[PDB]
């Protein structure tokens, strides 16, 4: 066993030494230049927030470094050792899947698709030029109608950055920094141009323009503000494409592209739960018939309930009992009569 | 699964006699589950019960 | 509270702009949308500032908006923007660049080369009017 | 040291942006910002001899959109 | 001696490994830019003793206070006592001793355990378990009942609700407590949510009367995310407790969110009666009873009152140190002109 007590001590060996030589690889201070003073001279505002001049060592590209770009200062002397790149500590979050696996909403995606993703596509402007393609997308909806499930599979389909974001985004020390949070979502953006940014549930941050309400108020339409100076305004963008999804109770947002999503379904409502069906199937007649002929709301849970508590008989005793299954569509219709 | 219906429910209710009873059968009134509900009661009434010392005695 | 701190930056910058004294080459300019939430503590009618309004468009401005929007746009011999213009309504400049958009949005999707007159009326429908419930017996 | 006047963060390079020529009509607002912010600074003289202040602040207040 | 690399590098790893975010990792090999608790921003070029991959944005690792190299890391930490809140001394009730309730207790059981357990039925059936659970207490009689009782499963944990309104006045926060929980459940193994009082947040969303009610709908939108979003939430079970049935949120409500409401009646004569055995089963009942006329005589007694009554009953009979029922007495402790 020489040769493999060897190489196993080797190896030992090896990542021993290799951990000696990292424990021995102080860190840096991370901050951002603030103007090229003279040549080997920078004012660099460390994030900690002291605000220092120091040197740059000189295998550096001083053109490279400029007002704005982020650097790793050093320790003792604080001379400019590296420059990175943007910086984005809390959004590796917001960067399953679906294809138009939902049934209904034809014409809502076609326009929803040809608003975000086609004018993204390699047909550009393609003698379009004139049209500046919209930049927001609204989505009028009841609690359910198929928003969110819209969402992932727009994030699905068209395969670039995605950041979903929340109305939960509200932070508070003794000061606002929703609108600071707002702007790194914007820079992230920007940066990464190719992207779909998707505000859910602006009703709460939209709120209203009150006057005098609280200090909560205050601040909450602060960071509304936010949202409206970084969509239009100086921040002009090019190539990203911003997604809502609340009710109508929304400030004032005109300008785009808002789409009404309707609760019921014509027949999209029998495709939904035929979708809803995909589970094994009852071993036997497979018509929904039973269900088609009558329906309202909008969920297929209903066939989750149905398809359990019929395992749950089967048991007790395939599932061919669409006669069973009208059962809980009744269920969920006297849930729907509770409200 | 209890003589009466000879149930086998999922939902069967297991009591201190790891008995799933029919659902219209579950009690001890009923089924003579012999178990020692009062002693159990004095037992843990005896351990969860506070009483005032008076806080008088002292080293 | 913080009511403390955003007072406190407001009779700074109060302050400061006061020492952007006259016969100075600093101007300073602000955006307010709507006006009369604000202090006039901060307006200082004496100086500091001057106001000027920002309203939606007339008639004509309508016209000369929508001529200039629509001059970069591949319009058509059967635009008929001098008559779209004319009809009465409320619209306003963000109101008619969506207009343009949204029929060079349909355009492409039934991959019009040059936007039509059919077009902007689309455009018409789906970003201006949607009001109702003035009930006739509501009035 | 006294270092040179700037040293802090804003904005100064313009970041370009989009001559004017295209906003489209808005004669009025146009001339009053001209004037207040725009050419010609030479007035101030007659500011002063008329009697009437330089104006500063424009506030630009209206609708949304 | 890579042993002896190993105990000089356990040495000089002393002890107070200063504990530090892991906000954002890089490569050019890979790096760290991590945060301190004191605020600073230090890159690393060398992570130190880690993989530098399972490392992701967000995290709390220990770190050398000098070499700001990220020591050993941590496991992740949850705030606002979420964790203290979040414990459960295994409730000491085995049975589901509540009295005549069957169907509710039936449904409930079924769609918690069964896909707990034997989720073997459901994946051959291709069903996802039957979605979030609510159970209307609207009396409150045998909610909290149920709620214990169904904590005597195999093992689990249930987090109750308590104090989500805990938000500062300056704005507050978006319930970084429901943040923070459903990290929780998530993490941890197949978890179950008790939303004790879930009046308590829930309504139009609409009203607009002052601060306080705006924070409460943040609260809100942040449950509706915590579950509509873009996440499975699998390994979730939302079990949801309220009296004031009528006033809840319409969004909140149901189908994918809140589904299969249990629902809690008046007991009849029949549950009153068995309520009233249950509470004296470890009573010292003498060999005479007329249970069923007791829940005659109840005429609308369905809450606790019966546990309540049978606690006077005791202390009545221990006036003199008995052990039988009056019967009437039972009725005085129970509570001119013409007649
Ligand atoms: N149109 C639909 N087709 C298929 N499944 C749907 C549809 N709408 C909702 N669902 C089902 O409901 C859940 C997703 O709900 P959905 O995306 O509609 O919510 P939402 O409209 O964003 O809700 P809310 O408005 O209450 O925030 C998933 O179970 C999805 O299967
Ligand atoms: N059916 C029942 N079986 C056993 N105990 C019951 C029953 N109904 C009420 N209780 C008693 O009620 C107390 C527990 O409260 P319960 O779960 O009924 O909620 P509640 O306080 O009435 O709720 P709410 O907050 O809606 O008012 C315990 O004393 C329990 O003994």
């Amino acid at each position: 066993e020489l040769r493999e007590q060897l190489k196993e001590l080797t190896k030992q060996y090896e990542k021993s030494e290799n951990d000696l030589k990292a424990l021995q690889s102080v860190g840096q201070i991370v901050g951002e230049v603030l103007k090229q003073l003279t040549e080997e001279k920078f004012i660099v505002k460390a994030t900690n927030g002291p605000r220092y001049v120091v040197g740059c060592r000189r295998q550096l590209d001083k053109s490279k470094l400029k007002p704005g770009t982020r650097v790793a200062l050093d320790m003792t002397t604080l001379t400019i050792m590296r420059y990175l790149p943007r910086e984005v500590d809390p959004l590796v979050y917001n960067m399953n899947v679906s294809y138009s696996e939902i049934g209904g909403l034809s014409e809502q995606i076609r326009e929803l698709r040809e608003v975000i993703e086609l004018p993204l596509t390699n047909p550009e402007l393609f003698q379009r030029v004139g049209i500046i393609p919209p930049k927001g997308c609204l989505l009028y909806g009841p609690p359910g109608t198929g928003k969110t499930l819209l969402a992932r599979a727009v994030a699905s389909q068209l395969d670039c950055n995605f950041l979903k974001v929340v109305s939960s985004s509200i932070v508070d020390k003794y000061i606002g920094e929703s609108a600071r949070l707002i702007r790194e979502m914007f820079n992230y953006a920007r940066d990464h141009q190719p992207c779909i940014i998707f505000m859910d549930e602006i009703d709460a941050i939209g709120g209203r323009r009150f006057s005098e309400g609280t200090s909560a108020d205050r601040e909450i339409q602060r960071t509304l503000m936010e949202l409206l100076n970084q969509m239009d305004g100086f921040d002009t963008l090019h190539r990203v494409k911003m997604i809502m999804a609340t009710n109508r109770p929304d400030t004032l947002d005109p300008a785009d592209r808002k789409i009404h999503i309707d609760l019921p379904n014509e027949q999209a409502r029998l495709d939904i739960l035929k979708i809803h069906a995909g589970p094994i199937t009852k071993h036997g007649e497979i018509d929904y018939e039973a269900i088609v002929k009558l329906s309202d709301g909008f969920n297929g849970a209903d066939l989750r309930n149905v398809c359990t508590e019929a395992g749950m008989f089967a048991i007790r005793a395939v599932q061919e009992d669409f006669m069973k299954a009208v059962r809980k569509v009744a269920d969920s219709k006297k849930l729907e009569s509770k409200l | 699964c209890f003589m009466c219906r000879k149930k086998v429910g999922l939902t069967g209710f297991d009591c201190r006699c790891g008995n799933l009873f029919c659902g219209l059968h579950r009690y001890s009134d009923k089924h003579n589950c012999p178990y020692d509900y009062k002693a159990e009661a004095a037992a843990k009434i005896r351990k969860e019960n506070p009483v005032v010392v008076a806080e008088k005695i002292q080293r | 509270g913080a009511d403390r701190e955003v007072q406190r930056i407001l009779l700074e910058l109060l302050n400061q702009m006061d020492g952007f004294d006259q016969n100075v080459n600093v101007k300073v300019i602000m955006a307010t949308n709507r006006a009369d939430t604000l202090d006039p503590a901060l307006l200082r009618p004496g100086r500091l500032d001057r106001k000027i309004e920002f309203p939606l468009p007339d008639r004509r401005q309508k016209r000369l908006i929508f001529s200039t929007i629509t001059s970069k746009m591949n319009l058509s011999e059967e635009v008929d923007l001098e008559d779209y213009v004319a009809r009465p309504d409320k619209i306003s400049g963000a109101d008619i660049n969506s207009i343009c958009q949204e029929s060079g949005m349909l355009a492409v999707r039934e991959n019009r080369y040059i936007v039509l007159a059919k077009d902007f009326e689309k455009a018409y429908k789906t970003v201006i009017k949607k009001d109702e419930q003035e009930h006739e017996f509501y009035k | 040291d006294v270092l040179p006047p700037e040293a802090d963060s804003s904005i100064m390079m313009l970041t370009s942006d989009q001559m004017y020529a295209d906003i489209g009509g808005m004669d009025i607002q146009k001339q009053e910002v001209r004037e207040a912010v725009e050419l010609p600074l030479t007035h101030f003289e007659l500011y002063k001899q008329i009697g009437i202040d330089p104006p500063r602040g424009v506030l630009m207040y209206g609708p949304p959109g | 001696k890579i042993k002896e690399n190993s105990e000089k590098i356990k040495v000089n790893k002393t002890l107070p490994y200063l504990v530090s975010n892991v906000i954002e990792l890089l490569d050019v090999g890979k790096c760290a830019v991590i945060k301190t608790s004191t605020r600073q921003t230090y890159f690393l070029p060398v992570i130190g003793l880690v993989d530098a991959e399972k490392l992701k944005p967000g995290d709390l690792v220990g770190v050398n206070k000098d070499s700001y190299l990220i020591l050993e890391t941590l496991p992740t930490e949850y705030d606002s006592r979420v964790k203290a809140m979040e414990v459960d001394e295994r409730p000491t009730e085995q049975y589901s001793d509540i009295g005549g309730l069957d169907k509710q207790i039936q449904e409930l059981v079924e769609a918690i355990v069964l896909p707990m357990n034997h989720k073997e039925k459901f994946e051959n059936l291709g069903i996802q378990p039957p979605k979030g659970v609510l159970m209307y207490g609207p009396p409150g009689t045998g909610k909290t009942l149920l709620a214990r009782a169904c904590a005597a499963q195999t093992k689990a944990t249930f987090l109750k609700l308590a104090g989500p309104q805990l938000v500062q006045m300056f704005i507050g926060d978006g319930a970084k407590l429901v943040r923070d929980a459903f990290a929780l459940a998530k993490e941890k193994a197949p978890s179950i949510i008790f939303i004790d009082e879930l009046d308590a947040i829930g309504t139009k969303r609409f009203d607009s009367e002052k601060a306080g009610d705006r924070e409460v709908q943040r609260t809100m939108l942040e449950l509706l995310n915590q579950l509509d979003g873009f996440q499975p939430n699998t390994q979730v079970k939302v079990i949801a407790a309220t009296n004031r049935v009528d006033i809840l949120d319409p969004a909140l409500l149901r189908s994918g969110r809140l589904d299969r409401k249990i629902e809690f009646p008046m007991p009849n004569e029949e549950a009153r009666a068995r309520i009233m055995q249950i509470h004296s089963r470890k009573m010292n009942v003498s060999p005479d009873v007329n249970y069923e006329e007791l829940a005659r005589c109840t005429d609308d007694f369905n809450g606790a009152q019966c546990k309540a009554v049978c606690v006077e009953a005791g202390m009545i009979a221990l006036r003199r140190g008995a052990t039988e029922l009056t019967h009437e007495d039972y009725m005085e402790g129970i509570l001119q002109y013409y007649a």
